[PDB]
């Protein structure tokens, strides 16, 4: 029942909420609607799609100075092994996104020159 | 981009939904005080009066 | 009370913690089953109750 | 590189396997492939003490109150 | 009552009379034998201790004292010993 959601407002005032939804496997999962069907995504697919990362720059980021703190770093143990296990693939940032762009394809109205 | 923190030990200063940094709680009360006594006094060119500053306490 | 719990190598991290107070939740010292609570109220009307 | 259960390369910080589902004596990364010795990287030990909210009951609100 | 008859419904109750003969010190203490008692209301707090190079979970679970325990719910020592033997595990 837990989860987070923002509505971001683009700068012509058009709204898009962005649902991440907490499961009890121990992964989280982001959540978006393009038109009126939702889509869910796991987030470390987008978070290794929005910027050149590091795997230990998303344990850092999530995690300050508490390293201490075993409820946090046994639920995302879950998280980063978890994508690793489905997706033994997608290791850079430009093969996530082409994994990324290509079931979205059709969806988006995408040209065959994209 | 030079900080390493997160989590509510910390408090996160943002602008309109992006972070510009990180600092702590006695420091952002300060600073959120400060803010308020410097957009009420018109003199400071960089913060309007109908700016909204909302500090959530830890 | 301490006991030792024993996994092999193919299993990958279960939470462990998560698991333990969703049984000790469940594990029951001493129930009548179907009831969960006796009251001792105020005596209404009199009879005792 | 070692925090928690889990392990990390020294020079691309990605997120290493698990050394007992990898043969012995060697753990090697998936990007720069450095291959890292599975003996002593440490004993791996991760202690987690309940919620303190989890077990609920008439006993846990005379520990606050006297 | 009337309009679904709920054979699940939502705060059963059932009304117990007294006998004049026992007194209100033997009813008190007789409606601890009664209210349930979970393996939940008796702990303190639990550590695990997970080692890994063999999965090994040291399952360390710390009560209140017992001079607590069996004195608010009267549960004993060696009761407390088979729940964890014959029904916790
Ligand atoms: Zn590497």
């Amino acid at each position: 029942h837990y989860g987070i959601q923002i509505r971001s407002v683009r700068p012509d005032q058009t709204s898009q909420t962005n649902v991440l939804h907490y499961l009890n496997d121990g992964q989280v999962t982001f959540r978006f609607s393009w038109r009126k069907n939702e889509y869910l995504v796991p987030v470390v697919m987008i978070l290794k799609a929005l910027c050149h990362t590091s795997d230990r720059e998303i344990f850092d980021g999530i995690i300050g100075n508490d390293v201490k703190d075993s409820f946090l770093t046994d639920r995302l143990e879950l998280l980063l092994r978890g994508f690793k296990k489905r997706y033994p693939h997608l290791q850079n940032r430009t093969q996530v996104l082409q994994y990324l762009g290509d079931k979205f394809r059709v969806v988006f109205q995408a040209s065959p020159d994209q | 981009s030079h900080t390493f923190a997160a989590g509510p030990s910390l408090c996160c200063v943002q602008i309109d939904g992006k972070i510009i940094g990180w600092v702590s709680h006695e420091q952002g009360k300060i600073i959120a005080d400060t803010l308020r006594y410097w957009k009420v006094e018109g003199k400071t060119p960089g913060l309007p009066i109908d700016l909204e500053i909302g500090y959530v306490p830890p | 009370c301490e006991f030792k719990l024993e996994l092999a190598a193919d299993t990958e991290k279960l939470l462990m913690v998560n698991i333990v107070e969703e049984i000790c939740r469940k594990s029951i010292i001493r129930q009548i089953p179907h009831i969960d609570r006796c009251v001792h109220p105020e005596p209404e009307n009199g009879k005792r109750v | 590189s070692v925090v928690g259960s889990l392990i990390f390369c020294l020079d691309c910080g990605d997120l290493l396997e698990n050394p007992n589902a990898v043969l012995g004596s060697n753990v090697e990364c998936s990007q720069c492939k450095a291959i890292y010795p599975k003996s002593q990287f440490s004993n791996l030990k991760v202690v987690t003490t309940t919620a303190d909210d989890a077990f609920p009951s008439s006993l846990r609100a005379k520990k606050s109150v006297v | 009552i009337v309009m679904t008859a709920s054979a699940a419904i939502k705060t059963p109750q059932m009304t117990l009379p007294i006998w004049n003969d026992v007194s209100d010190e033997q009813a008190d203490t007789f409606c601890k034998s009664i209210s349930k008692v979970l393996l939940s209301e008796v702990i303190d707090k639990v550590i695990v201790t997970e080692t890994t190079g063999a999965r090994s979970y040291v399952i360390h679970m710390r009560f209140f004292d017992n001079n607590e325990y069996s004195e608010e719910y009267d549960v004993s020592k060696e009761e407390l010993q088979n729940v964890i033997s014959n029904q916790f595990i």
